[PDB]
RNA sequence: AGAGAAGGUCACGGCGAGACGAGCCGUUUAUCAUUACGAUAGGUGUCAAGUGGAAGUGCAGUGAUGUAUGCAGCUGAGGCAUCCUAACAGACCCACAGACUUGAAC
RNA sequence: UUCACAUCGACGGGAAGGUUUGGCACCUCGAUGUCGGCUCUUCGCCACCUGGGGCUGUAGUAUGUUCCAAGGGUUGGGCUGUUCGCCCAUUAAAGCGGUACGUGAGCUGGGUUCAGAACGUCGUGAGACAGUUCGGUCCAUAUCCGGUGUGGGCGUUAGAGCAUUGAGAGGACCUUUCCCUAGUACGAGAGGACCGGGAAGGACGCACCUCUGGUGUACCAGUUAUCGUGCCCACGGUAAACGCUGGGUAGCCAAGUGCGGAGCGGAUAACUGCUGAAAGCAUCUAAGUAGUAAGCCCACCCCAAGAUGAGUGCUCUCCUA
RNA sequence: UCGGAGAGAGGCUCGGUGAAAUAGACAUGUCUGUGAAGAUGCGGACUACCUGCACCUGGACAGAAAGACCCUAUGAAGCU
RNA sequence: AGGGUGAAAAGAACCCCCAUCGGGGAGUGAAAAGAACAUGAAACCGUAAGCUCUCAAGCAGUGGGAGGGGGACCAGACC
């Protein structure tokens, strides 16, 4: 999964509503930024196998990092970070480690970007609400209601299928969500709106890359 | 959100005083007649000694809901009942006086009907 | 699910739980100092905070909201007169938690709420 | 920690006590290479030439074992893959135990000009299924043979080799690379003896 | 639903260890404690 | 054997995380002086928001009731401030320069 | 119309399948039980629609028949115990089969017409009916396997913290109208395109709470009965788990809001081909290659080194006597 | 249609007390084949670290004894 | 349904743990046989010591036996 361009991280910060000169409203999530976003290390396929570029975002109080890591940003001669990502790309001769990026210079108006994050967690789910399971008759007589069904065949095959879809845990969970739109990039809050609804609710993390398009900005492969 | 069973005025001077939807058309599966789509409807009461009689089955678009309309303005609209006007297969109105309000969405689909409305929003 | 809900529940229904509650502050400003549940104790709290706040004030108002509370009227007069005394600079945060030893017939956590 | 208190130290100076006294008495082990029919000491021991040989565990240690190297390219398949399925097993040593590994270590190099013969590179099939249903999933030998092209040389050795924990233990002795080159230089790899007429093809 | 066996000593014995060492976790919660009121520092905690 | 490596678990305050474990965030609450990083929860203060005009006292009315004081009073699961309470005291695990062989280098 | 082989194909023959009605009695009788719906799958292909083709008695549109193709789809009602089937209104189409009626330790109707009763009929009669009719009890705390999730231990050859490669596994790649092309080819007209662009929809999936709302026993207001707070005032309790109503923030949620289904990528099935021999002609094939499918494989999206084949990368720590 | 949210009693965790039907022994995978003709236990492949907990009910021809249905018995009884 | 401390109750003074029960010493006794008391099998429940299991498919054994341990006198054997 080469990923097109480098993105950014960027903290959900809820929504509202926006107008345009023609009385058209757009709702539009809010994205804001902190201290971060600064070039960790770059992988070359030679040393690491493959080309990749590990941007930090949050920045932190010394102590709350461990050993390791904070040996992992003096090398680099960084501030120290909550979260590192990584992005990979196909070349990387741009990029130095103790760079740093802006949102404003990766992102201009009307482009499209890709927003991955953390999904609510809504905890442990029945068939009902997991798989969209139809329920069953709520009064002639029945006792079924909210239940799963029926979960296979008679005597053959005579056991469950693999994947047979279950209640089991729902949400919490890295989602990506595809061809979102910029509608304006404000300097002086360094904030960014974008069209639409993305994952988690506000103090999230949020990763935007420029959109993935299968034919033309990949490998054909 | 008129579906099958439900219960519909008529705007209009068709000569139904009321009609039970059946069907939706045009819109593929969908169970949910909203404004501008095209019911098949039956008629339940008749405007007696008209050129139609009750239980025939005929053409309506659906011009009023109860449901609410949203246009960009983020305007929103809502009606008190629901209502539709009997139509051809060509978009023409088979009765020629229509009653109540209607929106601007319907334009593009629908001339006459606009036209004839005593009111438009 | 729950996702910011706050309320304690104290697995009582609703009824309950408001008159344990009342109950337990009349308890508190009486004594000064009790032994409850640390969830008892910590949904305290806010109702403890509520009569104090509501006493700095004493207008007839605040001392006639503070009286459809609290069960016994006497303890509520202590308090209007007692609280510009003892808590005036105090900006906030009238109650001490302070937890012990769990309760032998059941193992209940318990804990000592006091009238700081 | 490795406590150095007198009681450890104690310890492991007794456990040396109790070793070098099990080894003096012990019967010395006596490697099979021009190993004359007895040493004056084993005479003394239990009887060895009565019974079957059963290999010790002096012998089989892994360190010892043989490299070969099987350039793979104009190779046909499966008679390579027999030849070496005997040699990783041990049948053409003297030595050979069915419960014990006395084999070689075989290196495939060459993985992507091994040969077949016929349409089998547009008929064979190599299939593998999920444990779903319907999560049958199939290859024919060439979409294989571009994609992970070893796969194909140890699915075919492992056919051959035994089934069971001892067949799985020899399996990890196959090493198998796409390119030219292998990085064993150091293990000193001999050259793997091939008596099959057919196994060499020619176009 | 019932047990159409019965269940073999070894696998019993593994299973009521399990819920043995759920006694070696609060073990550990009263030494803890213990050696917390052993000080007679905490202003959290009291006792009688 | 003493000690307690890096780190972990526990404890303690929590959560948009959670059946339980798990996950995540905190644990003296900074300094600043030009950015940002040192407020976790509760309380308190203010703000958004809800409800819809408090009690008391005046006037009008035979009275039920209306009207003035007053976008009032109550609430505030949401924000932002401020250490006022509780994040005290602490405990447990954990530290053979990494068996053996073979090349290469020096 | 001519013409056996566009499409039908009589008289006969050769098969496959194992879904109909059967034969057998190998099977279980103790409590291994038939048909419909609900929920929930899954698979086959003899293909109903959607993708690509050959032939036509194919002008065009639409067919007919057949080839490859099972990725996806296959509505809502009136009627029945029903398999079957009929109709209504749609629709791209409303496919046929297997899975012990697929599914009764998941649900529910009939059926084993259990005991009551009545009708017709047979019987002198007690009673009877592959006649009809009304009424009529199936339980269940999951041991193991199987499954959906979620931990601990241990391994990963010193111990750790982060960041990742991706073997393998899954989810999803669906479909309809309308508009340009152009009233252009085609046809005397009536009718009316292939190919490629553009929008709107459907179903399904992934999120989300700005708007419209639902709930909201956190809250706010009215209000009935009544008992408390000494009485008026004003509040509190009760009217199960809101006394009854009217609103509602946060949450959760959909009918609300966004977004998705991309590939002059790879290799093929049918088919169409180019060079071209064996048979100095011909031939899409024997050598070698070119186009080409909703199919197959990569790409897309989540998971993923217990991938014991236990990967690679960066940093940290190994004191004292 | 087409489900949504809420309240209570359970479910879930912790402390106290503490059963039951069941049970040849069980170190108790999947596909396919075989077989008294529907196999965890036989064959061949394939897949699977050890062990908990919450949930689910396809299998174990799951569990609760004579099968009410059919037949047998020179059985039993009621009735004509 | 519920029998058998000893020959004799000599049925355990005194001290300690100690609210009682229960126990550990001392003392009685040939023996503690200590009152739930005489021989005390099996299931079943454990505790300690020796070897050993966390890539594994199995009516659990058997023939072969790697490595490790133990009591020997025919130390080449036995467990
Ligand atoms: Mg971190
Ligand atoms: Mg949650
Ligand atoms: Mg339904
Ligand atoms: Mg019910
Ligand atoms: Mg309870
Ligand atoms: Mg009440
Ligand atoms: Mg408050
Ligand atoms: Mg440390
Ligand atoms: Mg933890
Ligand atoms: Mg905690
Ligand atoms: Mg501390
Ligand atoms: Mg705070
Ligand atoms: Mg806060
Ligand atoms: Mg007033
Ligand atoms: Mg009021
Ligand atoms: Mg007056
Ligand atoms: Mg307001
Ligand atoms: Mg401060
Ligand atoms: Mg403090
Ligand atoms: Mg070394
Ligand atoms: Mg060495
Ligand atoms: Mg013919
Ligand atoms: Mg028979
Ligand atoms: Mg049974
Ligand atoms: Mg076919
Ligand atoms: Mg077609
Ligand atoms: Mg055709
Ligand atoms: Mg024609
Ligand atoms: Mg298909
Ligand atoms: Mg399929
Ligand atoms: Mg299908
Ligand atoms: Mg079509
Ligand atoms: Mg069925
Ligand atoms: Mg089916
Ligand atoms: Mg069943
Ligand atoms: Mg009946
Ligand atoms: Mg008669
Ligand atoms: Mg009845
Ligand atoms: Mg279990
Ligand atoms: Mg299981
Ligand atoms: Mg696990
Ligand atoms: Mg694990
Ligand atoms: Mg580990
Ligand atoms: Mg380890
Ligand atoms: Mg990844
Ligand atoms: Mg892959
Ligand atoms: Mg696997
Ligand atoms: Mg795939
Ligand atoms: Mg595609
Ligand atoms: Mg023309
Ligand atoms: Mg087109
Ligand atoms: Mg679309
Ligand atoms: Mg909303
Ligand atoms: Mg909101
Ligand atoms: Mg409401
Ligand atoms: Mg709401
Ligand atoms: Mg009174
Ligand atoms: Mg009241
Ligand atoms: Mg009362
Ligand atoms: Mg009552
Ligand atoms: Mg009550
Ligand atoms: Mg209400
Ligand atoms: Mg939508
Ligand atoms: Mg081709
Ligand atoms: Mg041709
Ligand atoms: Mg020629
Ligand atoms: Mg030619
Ligand atoms: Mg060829
Ligand atoms: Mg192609
Ligand atoms: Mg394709
Ligand atoms: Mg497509
Ligand atoms: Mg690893
Ligand atoms: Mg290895
Ligand atoms: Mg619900
Ligand atoms: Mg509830
Ligand atoms: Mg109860
Ligand atoms: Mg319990
Ligand atoms: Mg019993
Ligand atoms: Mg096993
Ligand atoms: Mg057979
Ligand atoms: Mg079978
Ligand atoms: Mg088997
Ligand atoms: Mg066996
Ligand atoms: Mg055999
Ligand atoms: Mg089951
Ligand atoms: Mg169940
Ligand atoms: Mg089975
Ligand atoms: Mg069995
Ligand atoms: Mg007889
Ligand atoms: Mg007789
Ligand atoms: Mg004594
Ligand atoms: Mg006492
Ligand atoms: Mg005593
Ligand atoms: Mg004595
Ligand atoms: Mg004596
Ligand atoms: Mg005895
Ligand atoms: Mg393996
Ligand atoms: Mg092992
Ligand atoms: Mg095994």
């Amino acid at each position: 999964s080469v990923d097109a361009g480098i993105g950014v991280m960027g903290t959900k910060l809820g929504m509202m509503s926006f107008f345009e000169e023609d009385g058209t409203v757009v709702p539009v999530t809010v994205i804001g930024f902190k201290e971060g976003n600064i070039v960790t290390q770059v992988k070359t396929e030679s040393t690491d196998g493959y080309n990749a570029v590990q941007v930090g975002y949050e920045r932190l109080r010394d102590r709350k990092l461990t050993m390791p890591e904070r040996g992992h940003l003096n090398k680099a001669g960084v501030i120290p970070m909550r979260h590192l990502q990584e992005f990979r790309l196909v070349s990387v001769d741009d990029f130095t480690p103790s760079q740093k990026l802006l949102f404003e210079e990766l992102f201009k108006e009307g482009d499209m970007v890709d927003i991955s994050g953390t999904t609510i967690g809504k905890g442990f789910q029945g068939g009902i609400k997991r798989h969209n399971f139809k329920r069953g008759l709520m009064t002639h007589g029945s006792k079924s209601h909210r239940a799963l069904g029926s979960i296979g065949a008679g005597t053959t095959p005579g056991h469950v299928y693999k994947g047979k879809k279950m209640p089991g845990r729902m949400g919490g969970t890295k989602t990506k969500i595809r061809k979102l739109k910029i509608m304006k990039i404000d300097t002086d809050l360094r904030v960014v709106m974008i069209k639409g609804a993305v994952p988690g609710k506000p103090g999230n993390l949020l990763r935007l890359a420029p959109a993935k398009i299968v034919g033309k900005n990949i490998p054909k492969n | 959100m008129i579906q099958p069973q439900t219960h519909l005025n008529v705007a209009d001077n068709s000569g139904a005083r009321e009609l039970m939807c059946i069907r939706i058309i045009g819109a593929s599966n969908r169970r949910y007649a909203r404004i501008g789509d095209v019911i098949v409807a039956v008629i339940k009461e008749a405007i007696p000694n008209t050129p139609l009689e009750r239980s025939e089955v005929i053409r309506a678009v659906v011009v009023r809901t109860c449901k609410e309309l949203k246009r960009d303005n983020g305007m929103i609209i809502r009606y008190d009942d629901n209502a539709a006007v009997i139509i051809d297969q060509e978009g023409n109105p088979k009765g020629t006086r229509i009653f109540g309000a209607i929106a601007r969405e319907l334009r593009q689909k629908f001339a006459k009907i606009v036209s004839l409305a005593p009111e438009v929003l | 699910m729950k996702h910011g809900r706050k309320i304690h529940r104290l697995s009582r229904p609703a009824d309950q739980r408001r008159a344990l509650l009342r109950g337990l502050t009349t308890q508190l400003l009486k004594h000064g100092r009790i032994k409850t549940t640390r969830a008892k104790a910590s949904a305290m709290r806010k109702y403890v905070d509520k009569m104090i706040t509501l006493a700095k004030e004493g207008s007839l108002h605040k001392r006639r909201q503070a009286l459809g509370f609290i069960y016994e009227k006497q303890i509520v007069h202590a308090l209007f007169a007692e609280v510009p005394e003892r808590y005036g600079d105090r900006n906030g945060g009238y109650t001490r938690i302070i937890r012990t030893l769990p309760r032998r017939g059941d193992n209940a956590p318990m804990a000592y709420i006091e009238l700081v | 920690r490795k406590s150095t208190s007198a009681s450890t130290k104690c310890t492991e100076e007794w456990r040396q006590l109790k070793e070098a006294v099990k080894k003096e008495f012990a019967i010395p082990h006596v490697p099979l290479d021009q190993r004359w029919m007895f040493t004056l000491e084993e005479a003394t021991g239990p009887d060895i030439w009565n019974t079957t040989w059963y290999p010790k565990s002096a012998d089989h240690v892994p360190t010892d074992k043989k490299w070969y190297v099987v350039d793979a390219t104009d190779l046909i398949l499966g008679r390579m893959a027999s030849t070496i399925a005997i040699h990783i097993r041990g049948k053409n040593l003297a030595s050979y135990t069915p419960s014990v590994d006395m084999g070689a270590f075989v290196i495939v190099v060459n993985a992507d000009k091994v040969a077949v013969s016929g349409k089998k590179r547009t008929q064979k099939l190599y299939r593998r299924h999920s444990g779903r249903p319907g999560g049958l999933k199939e290859e024919t030998f060439d979409q294989l043979q571009k994609r992970i092209p070893e796969r194909i040389i140890e699915h075919a050795v492992r056919g051959m080799l035994p089934k069971g924990r001892l067949g799985r233990y020899l399996f990890n002795h196959l090493k198998v690379y796409k390119g030219a080159e292998h990085p064993h230089q150091a293990q000193q790899p001999i050259d793997l003896p091939l008596r099959d007429k057919r196994i060499r093809v020619e176009k | 639903a019932v047990p159409k066996k019965r269940t073999s000593i070894y696998k019993k014995r593994i299973r009521k260890n399990i819920w043995k060492k759920k006694g070696y976790w609060a073990a550990l919660k009263a030494f803890s404690l213990a050696k917390s009121l052993s000080t007679g520092n905490s202003k959290s905690f009291f006792v009688r």
